């Protein structure tokens, strides 16, 4: 593998010339009018290219991994961020779209490299800069390199996610987004990062037209017929549920949107994942809440959570039989006095 | 849950 190391040195070589430029000329501070250096005269694109289509097969990783590749492509990323900033060029944006791509796939499966990449801060606050380009398919490769670092994070790597401020960057950006595949990655990003800390949960609940927007995934239509935006959707949903359940606004949104009434509709779905969100979501909306308990008994909730208790998945097991003695300690009024 | 799993890049 001497033709990769060769293009391993080509872009640490490139990053150093940039260091160097960027630590003598501080704006504002005497410096020389040696001009900033420009991927593109560098052949920097072709080589990150390479370096992310070998990136695709284990034996090329294996020999990226001991060369030090994902330090050396995330370094070309960051410092091409700091440079540039958010820039429409399409030199800049090929260039990160494929640093990421590497990045995405040096990080699948491995323990080691995740916990490596979390700790380039500098490059985890430039990755959730990217979300606010316009180029939707470099928004797709960042959100997929924060699906991988957010998975199986160890506690440093969960720290360094919620400091970077990389869950309300990614449900602002799961407003906006257009393509399927995009908003798969962010929001199996956000399903992630929902379940670490209860900050996180808050911090999703606090974006503006956020929770609306989950309760839209419910009901959202693939148009490549898979069930993939309901179950990552359904799975945030879940996730924050517990905050939503104390949170009378929060409710409230919810039920202009018949949120229950869907959730009641999943308790029947044929996948396993999206019954079980609904039975977590459910378990969380049935507690302490006359207004919704009434409406969950008034829709027939009470048999339909019944023929979950017997499961055996641990979820809607747990769920359905939570939610249900949520309502039968809780049985309103009109029932009671009608015998 | 972490139900978000991980993935490969797209090509």
């Amino acid at each position: 593998h001497h033709h990769m190391l060769h293009l391993l040195e080509q872009i640490r070589a490139y990053c150093e010339t940039c260091w160097e430029w960027q630590e003598a000329h501080e704006p504002g501070m005497d410096q020389d009018k040696n001009p900033m250096p420009a991927p593109v005269e560098h052949q920097i694109c072709p080589a990150v290219c390479v370096l992310m289509k070998l990136s695709f097969d284990e034996e090329h990783r294996h020999a990226m991994n001991e060369l030090g590749g994902l330090q050396a492509i995330a370094e070309l990323l960051q410092v091409d961020c700091e440079m540039y900033g958010l820039t429409n060029d399409h030199y800049s944006i090929t260039l990160r779209r494929y640093a990421g791509m590497a990045l995405t796939n040096l990080t699948f499966g491995d323990v080691a490299n995740k916990a490596t990449l979390c700790s380039m801060k500098g490059c985890m606050r430039a990755l959730v800069a990217q979300l606010k380009s316009e180029s939707e398919d470099l928004q797709q490769v960042i959100a997929s390199v924060l699906r991988n670092l957010s998975w199986r994070a160890d506690v440093n790597s969960k720290k360094t996610l919620r400091e970077v401020g990389s869950v309300k960057a990614l449900m602002e950006c799961a407003l906006e987004v257009k393509k399927e595949s995009t908003l798969k990655s962010v929001l199996s990003a956000l399903w992630n990062l929902s379940a670490h800390c209860t900050e996180n949960k808050a911090d999703i609940c606090a974006v503006d037209g956020a929770l609306a927007f989950l309760v839209g995934t419910l009901t959202y239509r693939s148009q490549t017929n898979t069930l993939a935006i309901i179950e990552s959707g359904g799975g945030i949903l879940r996730n924050v549920s517990s905050l939503i359940a104390t949170n009378e606004d929060h409710r409230q949104i919810l039920r202009e949107n018949n949120c229950l009434q869907t959730l009641l509709q999943h308790l029947k779905s044929h996948s396993l994942t999206i019954v079980s969100n609904a039975c977590g979501t459910l378990w969380n909306l049935s507690a302490r809440n006359p207004k919704d308990q009434e409406a969950l008994w008034d829709m027939g909730a009470v048999s339909m959570l019944k023929n979950l208790i017997h499961s055996k998945h641990k979820m809607i097991a747990m769920g359905s039989a939570a939610a249900l003695r949520n309502l039968m300690a809780n049985r309103p009024a009109k029932y009671k006095d009608a015998n | 849950y972490q139900g978000g799993g991980e993935e490969m890049a797209l090509p």
